[PDB]
């Protein structure tokens, strides 16, 4: 299952 | 022995022909079980492997809505790495990521990895700690601050620990047969002279899993590198590899070459030769 | 910007033979950028019902593919794996060596 939570560069 | 869970993001910008190109796909060891292409039809997470299938509704939705969201994060990542280099609008640009788990043969946490690259070179990396990065150049240091200032490594340390083992044990399981396999190399050699006074021995490995391998040529017992071509490791197309190794030896000595072979199907390493 | 040609490698499935059915493989690897179009060709002609695997990419950031067409090798019927790539001068033709 993916990360619920990108985080922008 | 080791298993792994790995995801793979790639995000193409699309110079005046629209939205970026967003393929994302995942693996348990070297065996595909989900996808997200931007072009194809659904627009939803698609399973790839037989025991992934199972996953209920709210898997589906829940991996759907992730992956969108990630596909949103490197939407907006082109476009800040664009002004990060202050590159025009003309040009095509690729942003990659790749993150997940290793567990050992007890499919306990071993490592965790999660890492960025940009037009095909390393841009900000999560140490082996997972609680520092490594940035490239200047560039990639205003992310790596960024993320300090957010406490990113603290929240992706307890995902890459926690949760991405948790899902690939329940993977492993689900998979039960096919993906706890091993298959050992069956090999066999080849021979075609080439000039005169030269010939070429190919040392053959075919439907072994997982992708990982190891030929290597010796003569009279020490190694080679080199006259000896190594193709890269690649898919039969039914869950097995294939890779070939070859060397040019003099016409007639084809008997003092050895081919090594090492694979975790191996029981013990083999050693092969023309005869 | 990073460069990279593609390493074509063009094969069957299982070990080739005549008259019963298999895959045709032409496995592209180690290239960037990641646009590439591939064509498989029977008698030097484009075969129009091929599948391709979702692109993804190895350790070193460099991407992979895998085209693949099922056919029934004959003796006469010749195959072949055309690329064409930023890296590419011009278009590649990598043939099927049944023999390697």
């Amino acid at each position: 299952g993916l990360m619920w939570l990108s985080y922008f560069v | 022995g080791s298993h792994s869970m790995r995801y793979f993001f790639t995000s193409v910008s699309r110079p005046g022909r629209g939205e970026p190109r967003f393929i994302a796909v995942g693996y348990v060891d070297d065996t595909q079980f989900v996808r997200f292409d931007s072009d194809a039809a659904s627009q939803r997470m698609e399973p790839r492997a037989p025991w992934i299938e199972q996953e209920g509704p709210e898997y589906w939705d829940g991996e759907t809505r992730k992956v969108k969201a990630h596909s949103q994060t490197h939407r907006v990542d082109l476009g800040t790495l664009r002004g990060y280099y202050n590159q025009s609008e003309a040009g095509s640009h690729t942003v990659q990521r790749m993150y997940g788990c290793d567990v050992g043969s007890d499919w306990r946490f071993l490592r965790g990895y999660h890492q960025y690259a940009y037009d095909g070179k390393d841009y900000i990396a999560l140490k082996e700690d997972l609680r520092s990065w490594t940035a490239a150049d200047m560039a990639a240091q205003t992310t790596k601050h960024k993320w300090e200032a957010a406490h990113v490594a603290e929240q992706l340390r307890a995902y890459l620990e926690g949760t991405c083992v948790e899902w690939l044990r329940r993977y492993l399981e689900n998979g039960k047969e096919t993906l706890q396999r091993t298959d050992a190399p069956k090999t066999h050699m080849t021979h075609h002279a080439v000039s005169d006074h030269e010939a070429t021995l190919r040392c053959w490995a075919l439907s072994f899993y997982p992708a990982e391998i190891t030929l290597t040529w010796q003569r009279d017992g020490e190694d080679q590198t080199q006259d000896t071509e190594l193709v890269e490791t690649r898919p039969a197309g039914d869950g097995t590899f294939q890779k070939w190794a070859a060397v040019v030896v003099p016409s007639g000595q084809e008997q003092r070459y050895t081919c090594h072979v090492q694979h975790e199907g191996l029981p013990k390493p083999l050693t092969l030769r023309w005869e | 910007m990073i460069q990279r040609t593609p390493k074509i490698q063009v094969y069957s499935r299982h070990p080739a033979e005549n008259g019963k059915s298999n895959f045709l493989n032409c496995y592209v690897s180690g290239f960037h950028p990641s646009d590439i179009e591939v064509d498989l060709l029977k008698n030097g002609e484009r075969i129009e019902k091929v599948e391709h695997s979702d692109l993804s990419f190895s350790k070193d950031w460099s991407f992979y593919l895998l085209y693949y067409t099922e056919f029934t090798p004959t003796e006469k019927d010749e195959y072949a794996c055309r690329v064409n790539h930023v890296t590419l001068s011009q278009p590649k033709i990598v043939k099927w060596d049944r023999d390697m």
